[PDB]
């Protein structure tokens, strides 16, 4: 149990416990009233109305073990409505950040401790934040240009937020999960609803592509497969719910990994088409039926490498001519007309195999002349009309092993517009490094002709885009949400 | 060209540093139930409440002492503790807000309308031990302070009054209680519980449960988990 | 607080031949009911104008049903010999017979009682009768002696036009719906001509080639056109005078054709014809004549029809057999002092200042394994997942729901062997389907692992084993053998 | 109409209305500018307010009513302050002011002055030839107080120091209800349920002329110096007429009309609404009581007017709380698929005794039942007769219909298993030649896969078999 | 539906008309906070589970009592109740309360703005009706006492100041299947009171009931005596009596059955004197159904069968 509260009377107690359940223990009978489903645990409950007319309580929303998601919740004593509800973003971090501690239960689960567990992981936490060089905290985060509306995907579930007002719209469930159709028990917490990795809108905005992995329960034979899931759906701009329409299972085969996607732009399908990348090299284009209301694959490039290696990604010629693919130490040019390579007859070394040093976690075209490509150990800057490259520096000093793959993709982003812009993260140490983070952010244009703009900023920041009003956007640790602009 | 600053606020601040009171819930409703005050971590926002959408904000940033105060680019110490709803100056005012911080800070200010960037600043005396909670009933006040010399922490009592001068924070010391592992205090903030263990010491079961009265003597006692635990468990 | 999620039914991926909308109305197209006759069915018609009626031929007779009875409503029988065409008017009052005496009868429906008018044709027997559809008052006829014949009302005696300029046995003639003067017609030599009435007539505007005998030519379209002969039929467009398509998709000659637009259906237009099978197959213009449907009556069909656009009811779809069977495909669509005390319940409220409503409607009533399921008593849950009567996609879709939610573990901690092999029955009933082996795999090892010991103590388990592992090894075989598959696929490809 | 009686104030700000409220009579003050939830009650049912006149140091009303005495009544202090009591049990039928000169009308036809800074009755008063009376007004002749005007239904002027009347206007039929002066020597007369203003000249003792409205005048007012003239019409409207005092000309017609309507067609009535030079204010009854104001310049504003005012009539109940369907606005919205198609990754789209002859006609008229009666066969010899002496197109799309079988009835693929491996045996070079081997064989491919991946886990659930069964089989 | 008007002799009008969707209007009250004096809510229950409560300008502000924190087996539906104001005697705090009826005994105390299932009381037998009774206590206190009768005639008093538990027992001389109850004479539901010192003990109870009988007891005596003998037996009314109401200041009662047409009787008291005068034959009432009196001005309202509702005054107050 989490919260005791008892009534002015002496005759209801308010309980609180693990279950996303609330009970009324009306004492003289010992009956109970209960509140099944709240959208998270509940850690406390209170009465406020001097008749008791208002129940409060704190909700921990634990279901993002790296973010304790907190939420208050005001209730009518009339009809046990949520006369109030208040809720900050919630970012989905790659680790826990600074003191973010799972609540007391009976055992020590993926999303809860016992006692000494709990003192354990205290102490096993510092420690990994003292000796680790992996702090990477990268969060994918998307924003619907249609509507300037911020997207947050959850674990199992979407928070849609509109900075302006600095409020939560929207939580909408995608997977079959049992987030909300059922509570969460002491052997159960074991068990993990599956994690949608991916979401983006099209250009378009009224179609969102969403890509999750699913975890079977363990001790199972088949407790070793995770399948992979694609779907699209579809809002309008007069609602505020995403309605399903495709849902395609284990695309490319069976345990294959899709981890890399990019949309299509207005150019060549209004938008209505996507391209994916797995560690295997394979390309598959789907777009949606003229006639019929789903997609279908409409081109596949299907490789067959025997390696694997997730640091893949894909960009996009403006007019969508070629395909940019950057492979594990490659980079790849693809004619779109028949996913086969950039064949140019006059053979003036604008060749499509490019040798890189380390993985490739970016590659970004600010124009139709000018690449940018983000290595796991250094930057160059290219153009396209003539093979030559003009810029380079280095992310081993900074960008060394903070990061797994795709990381710098979630992270680094171009405005098509005002040039480039990217991140780097620094930590103050005093004699041990320091959880204080300090990071900056820097305002290129042109493939790095010069920098447009430092800034410092004392405290760590996990994700920057732009909001197409040309004003790049970043995040905290803390739910705080920050622009550069003019 | 390009300028830099924050625009969304999210989580709310919580009392997570007490981690020992069950009543950690200190957003608190006005006087006339219309308005819900809630202190977030960069933020104070106003909502009334049957509208629901919020009605007035407190930024920090744009605020000038709360800047200088809450929003250190070294330390993350000071964090709200509690919010009062009638002024502690002046007898009733309305649309006053007393807020206590980490460390004993009394910041007067007044919602509904413009905030004025000359809050009614003041700082409690015997800041050393750190201040946990605060409460009231009619004209006393009454303060719980975390004292520290096994991993465990003492907790201090005392009783606050004032308008003997302005920056005069008259201090009781009423009582002291050592090594409580868990407490809380009554919705009419009348009474408190905790917990201990000296028992421990002094006896094979771990802890024993007293209970005390805070503006007056007439309940105090102290008995034994051993007492209350059952032979099964 | 939120609602309870409903039960998420799990999807399989879509096999081949998904049920489109089509295909459902199609299946929809229902109630088929067989009547005899006595000789072959030659020709079948609805009524336009009420389409509740329709009008075969028959020997020496001519019937008409109804849509909602689908019984002989008219009887006609004044015929010498047997009856060769039936047409409706456009008015759906006068219906046309052309015999086998050469002289077509016209009269009134619903009284046949009355020979309205009796027009007498070439001494040959007349094949096909039509009324007009734009014009209410002209009649085209055929008959053996190669020449066609318009006819007006006022000059029952004297043949209007004389249209000429076959070549052998004219069989079949159509109107344009948007000229009211254009007139096509198929003779058996193919080639179907194309006059006009306003002129001369006796020489055809244009003609396009059907090779193989001509049995149909229907105006599908205001633009274009079909010839419905022999084994294939070809699309034809009158403005660019030329075959827009053609099908040949039909086993032997093509012995009907009818059309039908604009009616409620997911299908806009569609195209019925029908092949000497029972073989009526069901196309679209809209998709350029792609199939879309069909069926298969043993008999030999001479004639189909499908109801009019207008139908207001249940929708007909009429095949007749050479034998004389018509199948019909239908698609079917206290006291005064309590009344005063409870009075006003009615009222909805249109007239007053604030409207409130808080009602909740009812939902789908809850089946027993989602019931037992939400209140978690999971070997409960179990055995109505493993009770005989139901389907096994929902058996499926429960054992999915239930490994996932839960652990099959704690669904399978206490059971005796007595309601064990219901489990195994529905494991040896469904482990040879794809869909679930795996799901179905995970459920037996982790029976057989937790119930080891018991298998031995308890007989006929062994044996439902045995017959378990003789299964799974054929399953090892056509597995392996799908293997092999693999392997001179990616041969040949 | 509920509202009894109502009068604004000089300049316009505030308007007092009395109104009852079970059977007591209530009055009420309200500011027109832009509530006042104080009023002032009356203790007894049987006494009720007759006639109501404004007063501007403290602003103050003065209250004539059945008990026959004068309530002065301060506002802002709520509270009535004085009673002025005449000898005799009457009703006072009507009150004028000016300065500190107080003069009342009781219906017993008598005149009555009094002193407000005395707070003292100045005089009794009767007067002959005044049978019924019940309106009077006081010149505007400076500071000066004679030949003021009384009225009932034959407007009499009358001396006060010559005490007796002087001139004799016709009235009305009916008793006279609106009497004012507008300019020196001009007045309005207005009579019950009645139509026409009369505009009399004084001096001459002759008419004017007449105003007509179009239905019967309940109350008037008008600016200052006789530009403007607006009549609140019982039907309920406001009728101004402009420049009434200029050149078929003794009537003249309304020259501007206004009216009040909702939004769903229902006419809310006007009373007693105010014009100054170039603004016009308009009061009406929002709730059963409650009165609602606007301002407004005739001017501008057309001869035909329809002020609009939005009213909840069908008002759907909107809470913040509910949503548009069933839940609450907090709860965060579950996950459902509908009628959701489901596609794979591997599903490509836009991408001698032979039976050879039953074969060729069943794939060019694809007759399932035929296919399947011909498919039921099972003898090798034949297979392999059948797909040697058959077309390689025919092949192919028996292969094609051949997996959409097998993927409907699995079951059925037992003896189906060695169909296609024939058809690839003795056509294979047809396949190699075809250039789209996927988009031709992507159901085979499907099937064929999903056994491929179904064979890893079979064997291992073969090995735990295996295992499980020799255990208890030695023990 | 539910409207509200605005009362004058001359003019009613509409002051608002909310209209609820499938939750017939079986009862409605007005109720005032006595602390506060601002609440002004509305409840409104029908031949459902439900009850709703309107606050006291454009849009409502409409709550539903469904759950039952107790036990939903006691009763089927919400068509009667009331409602009632009640002091904690231990914090001096004074709130609405709501009563309900059940199917056998069962009578239901909910909290009046939280909803909660504060205690309930059982009464044995067939629940026929039930009233509301305070008694000043001393300055500034009062207690709350619950009356209930049952169908044969028996008549059961809890006080709701402590816990329910019965004050006393006592039977209806007579009365052998009674159908309403209702005490009167000083501070109760039709008669609110504006403050804690307003409130008066009743005087005059009443026990009505369908072979047409209307007991009238004195509580003065009733109280001591224990088997009480009615002041009087009225019976005036040959029908079923459904609507039993004192004037505010207890000098008139109205008997009114819903059978018959025109079936309202008024009497004087203490002279338990049928008035002779009203209502006359050309007294058009229709089937009378619903009646009330007003709080101070004699005003009396009296609806029907046909949808119509009359007005009278007592031009004596």
């Amino acid at each position: 149990v989490l919260s005791l509260s008892f009534s002015h009377d002496g005759s209801y107690l308010l309980s609180g416990g693990w279950e996303k359940v609330m009970s009324l223990w009306q004492l003289e009978t010992n009956s109970q009233q209960f509140l099944p489903r709240l959208n998270g645990i509940i850690i406390d409950c209170q009465v406020l109305g001097p008749q008791g007319n208002y129940y409060s309580l704190i909700l921990q929303m634990t279901e993002n073990n790296s973010n304790s998601d907190y939420q208050f919740l005001l209730l009518n004593a009339s009809d046990l409505t949520s006369k109030l509800s208040i809720n900050g973003p919630l970012p989905v971090f790659n680790s826990t950040i600074k003191h973010i501690q799972q609540p007391i239960s009976a055992m020590n689960t993926k999303n809860s401790n016992s006692i000494t567990s709990l003192n354990h992981s205290k102490k096993k936490q510092s420690r990994k934040l003292i000796k680790s060089r992996r702090q990477d905290f990268t969060t994918n985060v998307e924003i619907n240009p249609i509507n300037k509306n911020l997207y947050f995907p959850h674990i199992s579930a979407v928070q849609i937020f509109d900075f302006y007002k600095n409020e939560q719209v929207n939580y909408q469930y995608l997977t079959s999960g049992v987030n909300n159709s059922m509570g969460k028990v002491r052997f159960e917490l074991n068990l993990q609803d599956p994690i949608i990795t991916d979401l983006k809108f099209t250009k378009d905005g009224q179609w969102m592509i969403t890509y999750e992995i699913e975890y079977p329960p363990n001790d199972l034979l088949s407790s070793k497969d995770l399948t992979h899931i694609l779907k699209f759906w579809t809002k309008n701009d007069n609602e505020t719910n995403w309605n399903l329409k495709t849902k395609v299972i284990n695309p490319h085969g069976i345990s294959v990994p899709i981890t890399k996607i990019l949309p299509s732009p207005r150019s060549v399908n209004n938008s209505q088409g996507c391209l994916t990348a797995d560690n295997n090299g394979g390309l598959k284009f789907w777009s949606f039926d003229s006639h019929e209301s789903n997609w279908c694959l409409k081109k596949i490039s299907l490789p067959n490498f025997n390696h694997f290696s997730n640091s893949v990604s894909l960009a996009w010629s403006q007019d969508g001519s070629l395909i940019f693919h950057g492979f594990d130490d490659k980079l790849q040019i693809l004619d779109f007309d028949t996913f086969k390579k950039f064949e140019s007859l006059e053979n003036t070394k604008t060749v499509s195999e490019f040798t890189l040093d380390s993985e490739i976690q970016t590659v970004k075209l600010i124009n139709d002349t000018n690449l940018i490509v983000a290595t796991r150990t250094t930057l160059n800057a290219i153009n396209l009309l003539r093979g030559q490259v003009i810029n380079s520096f280095d992310l081993y000093p900074f960008v060394n092993g903070v990061y797994k793959n795709g990381h710098m993709d979630r992270l680094i982003t171009c405005d098509e517009r005002t040039g480039n812009i990217a991140l780097v993260i620094n930590q103050q140490l005093t004699d041990v490094p320091t959880i204080n983070y300090k990071s900056r952010i820097i305002i290129f244009d042109s493939d790095l002709s010069t920098k447009l703009g430092n800034f410092t900023h004392h405290e760590y920041i996990s994700w920057i885009g732009w909001n197409y009003d040309t004003d790049f956007i970043f995040l905290d640790i803390e739910s705080t949400l920050g622009v550069v602009g003019t | 060209q390009y300028k830099l600053s924050v625009v969304s606020g999210g989580k709310p601040a919580l009392n997570n540093l007490s981690s020992v009171t069950g009543n950690k819930n200190i957003a608190r409703l006005s006087q006339d139930q219309r308005n819900y005050i809630i202190p977030f971590n960069n933020q104070i926002k106003v909502y009334s409440v049957e509208t629901r959408q919020c009605v007035k904000t407190l930024k920090f940033a744009n605020n000038s002492l709360l800047s200088g105060i809450f929003l250190q680019e070294e330390e993350n110490n000071e964090s709200i503790v509690k919010i009062l709803l009638g002024d502690i100056t002046v007898p009733q005012q309305a649309h006053l807000i007393t807020v206590f911080t980490n460390n004993g800070h009394v910041i007067v200010l007044n919602y509904k309308g413009k905030l004025v960037e000359s809050p009614k600043h003041f700082k409690i005396s015997l800041a050393d031990e750190k201040l946990a909670n605060v409460f009231h009933s009619e004209g006393n006040y009454r303060i719980l302070t975390t004292f520290k010399d096994n991993s465990l922490q003492s907790y201090r009592l005392y009783a606050l009054t004032f308008d003997d001068a302005k920056k005069q924070f008259e201090v009781a010391h009423q009582a002291e209680w050592h090594n409580v592992i868990l407490s809380n205090i009554s919705s009419n903030g009348k009474l408190l519980a905790h917990m201990c263990k000296d028992v421990s010491t002094k006896d094979h079961e771990h802890k024993s449960i007293s209970v005390v009265s805070l503006f007056d003597d007439s309940v105090n006692l102290s008995f034994p988990l051993g007492s209350i635990l059952s032979s099964q468990t | 607080s939120t609602a309870r999620p409903r039960i998420i039914t799990s999807k399989a991926p879509l096999l081949p031949q998904q049920t489109t909308p089509e295909q459902r109305y199609w299946r929809q197209y229902t109630s088929a009911q067989l009547v005899k006759e006595h000789n072959s069915v030659t020709h079948i018609s609805f009524n336009p104008q009420h389409p509740h009626d329709f009008a075969v031929t028959s020997s020496t007779r001519v019937q008409i049903f109804s849509s909602r009875t689908r019984q002989v409503i008219k009887t006609f029988s004044r015929f010498k010999d047997v009856v060769y065409s039936a047409s409706f008017r456009s008015d759906g009052k006068l219906l046309c017979a052309g015999d086998a005496t050469g002289l077509v009868s016209v009269y009134d429906s619903y009284n046949p009682r009355t020979i309205l008018l009796s027009i007498n044709a070439s001494t040959h027997p007349t094949h096909v009768t039509k009324f007009h559809t734009q014009d209410n008052k002209i009649l085209a006829t055929a008959s053996d002696d190669r020449v066609t014949r318009l006819w007006d009302i006022s000059n029952a005696y004297e043949p209007q036009l004389e249209l000429t300029g076959a070549t052998d046995y004219v069989r079949t003639l159509s109107f344009i719906p948007a000229a009211p003067h254009l007139v096509a017609t198929g003779s058996y030599d193919g080639l179907i001509r194309l006059y006009d009435t306003r002129s001369s007539g006796s020489t055809p505007i244009y003609s396009l080639n059907h090779d193989q005998p001509v049995e149909n030519v229907i105006a599908v379209s205001p633009t274009q056109i079909v010839s419905c002969g022999g084994n294939n039929f070809k699309v034809w467009d009158l403005t660019s005078n030329k075959k827009l398509y053609e099908r040949g998709n039909f086993n032997k000659a093509v012995t009907c054709l009818d059309y039908v637009e604009n009616f409620d259906s997911p299908m806009q237009s569609a195209l019925i014809a029908s092949s000497l099978d029972g073989h009526v197959k069901v196309f679209d213009p809209l998709d350029n004549f792609q199939v879309k449907f069909g069926w298969k009556f043993s008999g030999p069909v001479l004639s189909c029809a499908v109801s009019p656009s207008t139908a207001q009811g249940n929708r007909h779809l009429v095949a007749g057999l050479s034998s004389g069977l018509l199948a019909i495909r239908t698609k079917k669509k206290k006291s005064n002092n309590f009344q005063r005390m409870m009075r006003g319940s009615e009222y909805q409220g249109d007239q007053e200042h604030i409207i409130h409503n808080d009602k909740v409607r009812s939902q789908r009533r809850m089946r027993a394994f989602e019931r037992n399921i939400n209140q978690f008593k999971w070997s409960e849950a179990l055995d109505n997942a493993f009770v005989p009567g139901m389907a096994k996609e929902l058996t499926l879709t429960v054992l999915q729901e239930l490994r996932k939610r839960g652990k099959v573990r704690v669904a399978l901690y206490g059971r005796d062997e007595s309601t064990l092999e219901p489990l195994l029955n529905w494991c040896l009933k469904g482990i040879e389907d794809v869909r679930s082996a795996s799901i179905v795999a995970d459920w037996v090892a982790v029976v057989l692992e937790l119930y080891g010991n018991t298998l031995e103590s308890s007989p006929v388990l062994q044996e439902l084993m045995i017959d378990l592992k003789t299964k799974v090894r054929h399953e090892i075989h056509k597995s392996k053998e799908a293997q092999r598959i693999e392997g001179m696929l990616q041969l040949l490809t | 109409s509920p509202v009894l009686q109502s009068a604004y104030d000089p300049s316009g700000q505030y308007l007092c209305y009395v109104t009852v409220a079970l059977d007591k009579q209530r009055v009420g003050v309200q500011p027109t500018q832009r509530w006042n939830e104080n009023f002032l009650y009356l203790e007894d049912s049987k006494l009720k307010v007759t006639c109501l006149k404004w007063v501007n140091d403290t602003v103050a009303i003065i209250l004539g009513m059945n008990n026959g005495e004068i309530w002065l009544y301060s506002v802002l202090a709520n509270e009535v302050t004085y009673k002025f009591t005449t000898g005799n049990s009457y009703e006072i039928k009507d009150i004028d002011l000016m300065g500190n000169q107080l003069w009342c009308i009781d219906s017993s036809d008598a005149f009555y002055q009094f002193d407000l800074l005395q707070f003292k009755l100045l005089q009794h008063f009767r007067i002959n030839n005044c049978v019924q009376l019940n309106k009077l007004t006081i010149v505007p002749a400076g500071d000066s107080v004679a030949q003021l005007l009384v009225a009932s239904h034959s407007i009499s002027l009358i001396d006060i120091e010559e005490k007796k009347v002087v001139m004799t206007f016709p009235g009305h039929v009916s008793p006279v209800s609106t009497l004012q002066v507008i300019t020196n020597e001009f007045f309005i007369s207005g009579a019950e349920g009645d139509r026409f203003l009369n505009v009399y000249d004084i001096h001459s003792g002759m008419t004017k002329c007449v105003l007509v409205a179009e239905s019967d005048i309940k109350e008037l007012s008008h600016s200052g110096q006789a530009d403007s003239i607006a009549v609140t019409t019982e039907d309920g409207s406001l009728e101004i007429f402009v420049d009434p005092l200029v050149s078929g000309n003794k009537s003249k017609k309304s020259s501007k009309k206004i009216q009040i309507v909702s939004k769903d067609g229902r006419k809310v009535p006007i009373y007693n609404a105010f014009i100054n030079k170039d603004l016009l204010n308009v009061s009406w009854l929002q709730n059963a009581t409650m009165p609602y104001f606007k301002n407004l310049q005739w001017r501008e504003i057309p001869n035909e007017y329809t002020v609009e005012i939005s009213l909840n009539w069908n008002n759907k109940n909107k809470s913040a709380d509910r949503d548009l369907h069933g839940k609450d606005l907090a709860s965060a919205t579950n996950y459902v698929e509908g009628n959701a198609r489901v596609t794979s990754g591997d599903n490509f789209k836009h991408v001698t005794g032979t039976v050879t002859v039953i074969l060729s006609q069943a794939l060019q008229s694809n007759d399932h039942s035929l296919l399947e009666t011909v498919l039921n066969n099972r003898d090798e010899r034949v297979i392999r007769d059948t797909i040697f002496r058959l077309k390689p197109a025919l092949a192919v799309i028996l292969l094609e219909r051949l997996a959409e079988r097998i993927a409907r009835q699995t079951h059925r693929q037992g003896p189906l298993n060695v169909w296609v491996k024939w058809c690839l045996i003795i056509h294979g070079g047809y396949l190699v030649s075809i250039p789209n081997l996927m988009s031709t064989l992507s159901s085979l491919h499907s099937t064929l896969k999903r056994r491929s991946d179904l064979l890893p886990r079979l064997l291992a659930l073969d090995a735990r078999l295996d295992c499980t069964i020799n255990k208890f089989k030695t023990l | 539906t539910l409207r509200i008007y605005h009362i004058d002799g001359k003019t009613n009008h509409l002051v608002t008309s909310l209209h609820l969707v499938g939750s017939p209007i079986q009862t409605c009250t007005f109720y005032t906070s006595l602390s506060n004096q601002n609440q002004q809510n509305i409840f409104t229950a029908g031949r459902r589970r439900y009850m709703h409560s309107w606050d006291l300008s454009q849009t409502a502000k409409i709550e539903k009592f469904s759950r039952l924190y107790g036990h939903e087996s006691t009763q089927r539906s919400f068509e009667n109740f009331k409602v009632a104001h009640l002091q904690n005697s231990q914090t001096n705090s004074v709130h609405g309360i709501v009563l309900l009826q059940g199917n056998n005994g069962w009578i239901n105390i909910l909290h009046s703005t939280s909803g909660l299932w504060l205690m309930g009381c059982k009464i044995e037998g067939v629940i026929t009706d039930f009233c509301i009774d305070y008694q000043p206590i001393s300055r500034g206190k009062f207690r709350t006492i619950l009356i209930a009768v049952n169908a044969y005639g028996e008549v059961w008093e809890f006080d709701l100041n402590k816990n329910g538990h019965v004050i006393r027992r006592w039977k209806d001389q007579g009365g052998v299947g009674i159908t309403k109850i209702q005490v009167g004479g000083g501070t109760t539901t039709t008669c609110p009171a504006l403050q804690i010192s307003k409130i008066k003990q009743n005087r005059w109870l009443a026990v009505g009931s369908e072979s047409g009988f209307v007991n009238l007891y004195d509580r003065n005596n009733a109280m001591t005596s224990s088997t009480p003998t009615p002041v009087a037996a009225l019976d005036q009314l040959t029908t079923t009596i459904s609507n039993l109401q004192f004037s505010p200041d207890g000098q008139i009662l109205c008997m009114a059955s819903r059978a018959v047409k025109d079936a309202l009787r008024l009497v004087h008291l203490p002279s338990c004197s049928v008035f002779s005068n009203w209502p006359t034959s050309g007294t058009p009432l229709g089937k009378v159904t619903s009646v009330a009196f007003s709080p101070s001005g004699g005003l009396l309202a009296v609806g029907n069968e046909q949808g119509k509702v009359r007005l009278w005054k007592l031009n004596h107050y």
